[PDB]
């Protein structure tokens, strides 16, 4: 209830008094932890963006990473490193384009590689997430690509260098499980399951369809990479999940995050992340409110927690704020994380009893990404 | 106002987001950087690549569809930023999905986000 | 007489005595039945007709009559873009201008001049009658009148609905008469999304109140020779047709090979494709596109030859433009684009789909 | 009464009523007049900016120009073009550093020029118009380096070339009076002028000493290049006017914006383009308020208008907003501009009456420098 | 709050703009972007240049001087901007300068503003 | 007590019985009247002063007494910058190591043992009494016991006030006692805005309380040999002078051409300056530092000669980060940098100051 910059003052204040001599340094961030959030700010599609790293446990920013025209951030589930792909130009946002891949030291937040992408092939939309992941091993970044045709783009982050890019089918997103494969998701409603090795046409196999061509799937699907599972939203809160575990897809029983009652009563889904999954609870968190069907990409009021298992709504809460994402720490007693893009603050709940415990705020333009590592 | 409500079109005003063409609109409208509602501001470029929402128009009872296009080479504008989804479906739908940055085709390979146009093609419900 | 009009030019639309050899009419090249194409063989397959010689062939392949009464008269329009006119060079004015060209074409129905034109109307009691009636009295007796008038009857004739109906499923779908099929509903939206439409529909924006898929605009797309179609005209190993630039008139070496867009009406009935047919299949003519946007090696192969689509014919002036519009259509899309442009096809055509 | 939006509302129905197509394209700016002004965000020291060009008589934003980090805006008086002396960095605000200088058409906003400054010899600095000026044939740009001593470069416009840097002593800001000469106002008081061959040193003499050590001029005097009138402002609105115009720098009488007990109430002038000139009235408008002697820069709510030869005060308006820099447009029945940091917002008032026509809001992050082209 | 009133010093937050040693910061402070009072965020680079300011200490009536410093090399940081301006000089006085992007020294030759820190050096005199 | 202890150094301090031939006392080199540095024209000018034997010439020049005392025993701190000692490279530990070496050594006052410092020792009834009341009867009889307790005396004396006495002109503003001019302001200001606070305070931040415009650190930065200086000392045109590096159990190469930041007090009234004497004015030693920031051909020259500086006598380890400040100093800087330091003189050595 003393603030951070209150604690500070109080602090300088000491030192002052006591002749204590110091001297003015670059900070090292702290160890990362289960407890670490970074936020990333597209700030509505402008040339130059920003990340930032933040204590949640603290609810304080402990460093900043610059990126250029909507770069994906991905983050080592171990903490070892964080990287992203991001894209600038010679004169802003005119003249040639270098896309390219940077590593950083997760306490010094130096860049300690930086590989450029050839041929500019990042695909520039709206950021989500599993357009651009790890591989389990921390060893190889894999990006999408939609033009001229969908294609994934393989960085060796060991070697720092730039592989290849992979001919997909219409599919989209990039789900790893191995070293060497990923899923996606198609048009026809299949996965397609994609393993690749450093040359040869890569062994591309579709799943089972597992949804209708009416059934809307988000864009924003929760994936917990260390558990293999698959969240995936429709609109209207029905919940696909698939279990990848076994390293072949297996479909779980659909829950629906929303009851009949409030499907009548025009509850839905809505905002950008709008689900979250907690692996060592195995609960899902979805962002839903009273909405027309095609507000979906507005902000939510409410997030119910469900039992991943059996559907059993766990809790309904009220937020408080707009929320447009949201993310779960993967430690015990997790924070339930809810930013607000309208806000441009990120919003710290216990995420057991749903209570506002603090809040960042100031976090860029239109922050719209929570990511955290999943450590344990 | 209320962000989740059903969209309600007009046909009285371009800069307002929710002017009917913009019914699947995501960035900035042009007409707010000195494009028009189907020109492209001085100094960008305009991208051949489209995406198509079937728009309601108060003005006539009928629904048109509408084949945006972004205005590319520039940082986005920040005038008339908006945001609607009639109709709008996830990215492996990409004739409808508004997130892409459709710059494709524009001139110079320019594929920053500037703002985007709402010119019809045709009609149909 | 609006009626009679017609109906004269219908009789001479399907008149072989306007033909040197009298073998040959409108109707052999454009045949009724074939949405006014060509069925016969030639020594190039369907790319290019036989004249009334039995043995000349032409260097274009003949085009559907089918909704070319919506084109506009050749002109320049404000853009310095030529729009409209007839041939695949534009080098007819409109309708009435092109009817007399067949006539007198060596290659085609090869009358020596318009006094034997007149000869042959002079000879069928019908057309003295018919011609008399609309045009007045001794209007056989004079060539020039006589040729002038049998244009205009033939030009009336095809401006008839009965070449351009609008009954297509595409029309009914509009009309709301129907539905499209999820394919086809695709198709119609990657033909819109995607840089078809930059060039196959009539207007850069607003709606069309009788669209034809053709913006009437003249386009070098880079297509090579037709090696067959180009040796059975016998035009020679050394020729370029330079499209419109052929046009007299037109000097800008910029229009050097760019052809008139042609309305996409009917195209499911109407192969082999493009101003030379060089193509013989729809999807091959979609796939064609693809050697602009695709960086598959697979997209610089004509599939119908298993060689490269070859060098254009004019490498210059090309649309690049809109041609490399950075998106590639993978096969599903190009199955859309078949159904779509499948519905394009008259509903008297229908029975000539399932083929 | 009629909005723009609504007006086009209308040609747009009525366009689509009657048929009417039109070819979606690129459109040409309105030609440079009299009423069209430039509004640069320096956003607050972002890596990357922004210039509003605008029809001030519509009160629209008629097209726009990016820039890099604080990039200096020029606007040719004729209307003939506009530049700026711009700054980027290869990895957004990190990297390899290029200064340039961009010269654009002003009806296409097209680049026409772009000629690279060697070893990054930039000022950075909170936007100055005046270090970096084009002389009055146009033909060269003029900019200041600060590090690692006061120099200034000189830039060829027609040849498109960078010449060379001269040294300069321990002055600052650059107004220039001929092809081959500039003043620069200087530590110890004095004007300094400034004249350079191909070859050598400059030629460089001093002025008297024309202000004391503890009488602080502001960092945005007004210069007007076609009447020779540098209007200098002081931190109390005390005023100095040096007439330029034979060549050589004639001191003009001194002159006071506020009163005696208007400066005993705390009136003094504040913001950041304190102050404007315009010529063919000469007449000059002061940014003004009650504020206390260290608060500087922040913004003010009263714009007050004085004869540049008599002082005499010719009008006071409450600006109704918070106002951070002014400026005027050269032809008669001029208009005042008014641009608030804070609002983002231009706001275009009657100079004669000086109650707002019209406004032009969303103007980037933190705009601050409005110019004009002096074009009659 | 009131912008134009002289300001307010405090010794109990330094993260709120009236606080004691930020009397001549013109930028943002860097403990809100992780680095602290007198420490620079990581990832940037301290600048040797300064700007001085004497700062009056509403805690024990003193006044220090602040020799703030740059951190460099990194986009405005955007959190707790703050712009004061007490004893500041115009930019021929650049010793008092604020305006100034004060970061000369740093190291890479980094010259991006992103935030400053409010270190002591002495007592006013 | 302690009080007799310095009293005790007072008196061997001037005492020339602690050189050779007789012929020379500490404050033969560190005279009282120039800050305890040597006034007397050598091979070298002042560069470097002449032993006892009236030959040899060192090789450094004659620091200042005044302030030593406030120098910090030598440690490696936790940064791992070595700082503190007494000499230019911190070959002493402190000032009581420092104080029998000049004794000893034979380029300055030449005795041969710790025997022969005690024999003269216990030739004056004087130091009998005076050393056994302090540590006790037969103390000069034990040549260890009379050298170390000689060596004790001296280090209190330096100690005392006397040395340090904190009445420069900026002392006394610092007290609110006066003010600076507006050039001497100036210059303070120039100080701690440019690179020259970075070495030459003895903190970071906070204040200190006995500012000696030093940090204690060791830096190379980059002079020329004194070539005169170096001819007159006979250490051999070949020679290398490596600072810090040549204190013993100093290993580590990135030491060497390191010299401990001399605490600018008095700077006005000691030159000539640097290590080895090089420049003879006070602005030349300010002007040096322009060779890394200015770009101007009138940087690369020493004026003092009116050609290039030369070459670095140690070219690696230079202190680049510090020096290569990105900005200049023009001629009023300069001339303000030199008025502030002329405030940093004891007040006795005001009138020197002309
Ligand atoms: C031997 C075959 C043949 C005969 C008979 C023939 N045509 Fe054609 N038709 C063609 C070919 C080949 C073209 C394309 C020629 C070109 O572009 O140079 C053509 C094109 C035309 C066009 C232009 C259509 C377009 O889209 O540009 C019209 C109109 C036309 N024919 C009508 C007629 C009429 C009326 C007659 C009878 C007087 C006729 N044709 C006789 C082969 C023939
Ligand atoms: C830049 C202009 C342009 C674009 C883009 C374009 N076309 Fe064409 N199209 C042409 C022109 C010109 C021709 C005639 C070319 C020739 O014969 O010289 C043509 C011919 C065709 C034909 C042959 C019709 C016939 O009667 O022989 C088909 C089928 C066709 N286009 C479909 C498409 C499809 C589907 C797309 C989008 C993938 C497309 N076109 C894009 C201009 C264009
Ligand atoms: C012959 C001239 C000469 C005489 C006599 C001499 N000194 Fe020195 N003093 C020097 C020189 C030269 C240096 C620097 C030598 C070096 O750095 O290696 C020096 C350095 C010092 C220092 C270190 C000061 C600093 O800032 O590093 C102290 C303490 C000192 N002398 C004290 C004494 C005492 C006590 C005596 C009498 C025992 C004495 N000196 C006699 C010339 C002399
Ligand atoms: C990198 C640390 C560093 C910086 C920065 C620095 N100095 Fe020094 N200074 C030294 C060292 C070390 C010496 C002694 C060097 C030697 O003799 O080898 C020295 C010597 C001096 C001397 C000679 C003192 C004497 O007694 O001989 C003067 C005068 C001086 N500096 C002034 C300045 C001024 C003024 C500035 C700022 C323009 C400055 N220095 C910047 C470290 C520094
Ligand atoms: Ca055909
Ligand atoms: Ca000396
Ligand atoms: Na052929
Ligand atoms: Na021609
Ligand atoms: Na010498
Ligand atoms: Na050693």
């Amino acid at each position: 209830q003393e603030t951070q910059g209150q604690a500070a003052a109080r602090a300088a204040a000491a030192d002052l008094a006591a002749g204590q001599d110091d001297e003015p340094r670059i900070l090292e961030a702290p160890a990362p932890d289960a407890r670490r959030v970074y936020v990333n700010d597209p700030a509505h599609f402008a040339a130059v963006t920003q990340q930032f790293v933040i204590d949640g446990e603290a609810g304080r920013v402990i460093g900043m990473i610059d990126g250029g025209f909507l770069p994906n951030p991905v983050v080592a589930d171990d903490g070892s490193f964080i990287a992203h792909a991001s894209t600038v130009f010679s004169r802003i946002a005119r003249g040639e384009r270098t896309d390219y891949v940077e590593v950083f030291d997760p306490v010094t937040l130096l860049p300690t590689a930086d590989i450029e992408l050839p041929d500019a092939p990042r695909f520039l939309v709206g950021t989500y997430p599993w357009m651009t992941s790890l591989t389990p091993d921390g060893k190889t970044l894999l990006f999408y690509q939609f033009s001229p045709a969908p294609a994934v783009g393989v960085v060796d982050l060991e070697g720092k260098a730039f592989k290849r890019m992979l001919d997909v089918p219409d599919c989209y997103h990039i789900f790893p499980t191995a070293p060497d494969t990923f899923f996606m998701h198609c048009r026809d409603g299949s996965l397609a399951k994609v393993a690749f090795g450093t040359e040869g046409t890569p062994e591309i196999t579709h799943t089972e369809v597992f949804h209708p061509e009416d059934e809307f799937l988000i864009n924003h699907p929760a994936y917990s990479q260390k558990a293999g599972r698959l969240v995936w939203p429709t609109y209207t809160g029905k919940i696909h999940q698939i279990d990848l575990s076994s390293g072949d897809a297996k479909f779980l029983p659909a829950v629906e995050a929303l009851t009949e009652a409030e499907r009548a009563d025009g509850w839905r889904p809505g905002g950008w992340q709008q689900v979250a999954y907690h692996r060592a609870l195995d609960r899902i968190y979805l962002l839903v409110d009273q909405r027309d069907e095609w507000r979906h990409k507005t902000a939510s009021r409410f997030v119910v927690v469900l039992d991943a298992k059996t559907g059993e709504r766990l809790a309904k809460f009220e937020m408080g704020h707009e929320i447009d994402s949201i993310n779960v720490s993967q430690d015990e007693k997790p924070l339930l994380y809810a930013l607000s893009t309208g806000d441009k603050t990120l919003y710290i709940h216990d995420a057991e009893s749903g209570e506002e415990l603090r809040s960042v705020n100031q976090l860029g333009h239109g922050p719209q990404v929570i990511t955290t590592a999943d450590m344990g | 106002t209320d962000p989740r409500a059903k969209w309600v079109p007009q046909d009285n005003d371009i800069q307002a987001c929710d002017y009917w063409r913009h019914c699947s609109i995501d960035g900035n409208i042009c007409d707010c950087s000195g494009g028009s509602l189907t020109n492209c501001p001085p100094g960008t470029k305009l991208a051949t690549a489209s995406w198509v929402a079937s728009c309601y128009n108060p003005t006539d009872g009928q629904s048109y569809l509408i084949a945006y296009r972004d205005c590319c080479g520039y940082n986005v504008s920040g005038r008339c930023p908006c945001l609607n989804t009639e109709g709008e479906l996830p990215v492996y739908r990409p004739e409808f999905a508004n997130d892409i940055i459709w710059c494709f085709g524009a001139e110079d390979d320019a594929m920053t986000y500037h703002c985007t146009i709402s010119p019809i093609v045709g009609k149909a419900s | 007489a609006d009626d009679a009009l017609a109906a004269l030019g219908a009789q001479l639309f399907v008149d072989p005595a306007l033909s040197r050899n009298a073998t040959q009419s409108c109707a052999t090249c454009h045949d009724p039945a074939r949405a006014f194409t060509d069925p016969r063989e030639g020594k190039a397959g369907l790319a290019v007709s036989v004249g009334d010689d039995g043995q000349s062939h032409g260097d274009r392949n003949t085009p559907t009559l089918g909704y070319a009464a919506l084109v506009p008269a050749f002109h320049r329009d404000a853009n310095g873009k030529y729009k409209g006119g007839q041939f695949w060079d534009g080098r007819a004015d409109d309708l009435k201008q092109q009817a007399g060209q067949p006539m007198l074409n060596p290659v085609e129905m090869a009358m020596p001049d318009r006094a034997a034109v007149a000869a042959r109307l002079r000879d069928d009691p019908a057309y003295r009658t018919g011609f008399e009636a609309l045009f007045g009295k001794g209007v056989l007796d004079d060539p020039e009148r006589a040729f002038d008038a049998a244009a205009e009857a033939l030009a009336a004739y095809q401006a008839t609905g009965e070449f351009s109906p609008f009954d297509s499923k595409y029309d009914r779908v509009m009309r709301g008469e129907e539905k499209f099929t999820p394919l086809e509903e695709f198709g119609y939206t990657v033909f819109i999304t995607k840089n078809c439409r930059l060039c196959h529909m009539q207007r850069k924006q607003g709606v069309a109140e009788r669209e034809t898929f053709t913006n009437f605009e003249y386009h070098n797309i880079g297509l090579p020779v037709n090696e067959t179609a180009r040796e059975a005209s016998g035009l020679g190993a050394d020729h370029v047709d330079h499209g419109l630039l052929a046009r007299p008139g037109i000097e800008d070496p910029a229009q050097s090979g760019r052809f008139k867009v042609p309305s996409l009406r009917n195209v499911a009935v109407t192969g082999p494709y493009m101003h030379n047919g060089v193509f013989t299949d729809l999807r091959t003519a979609i796939l064609f596109y693809n050697k602009y946007t695709s960086r598959r090696p697979e997209a610089k192969i004509n599939p119908e030859t298993g060689a490269p689509w070859g060098e254009p014919e004019v490498a210059r002036n090309l649309s690049l433009a809109e041609l490399q519009s950075g998106l590639m259509l993978d096969d599903g899309r190009v199955d859309a684009l078949v159904a779509f442009l499948e519905t394009l096809t008259d509903r008297r055509y229908e029975p000539l789909l399932e083929e």
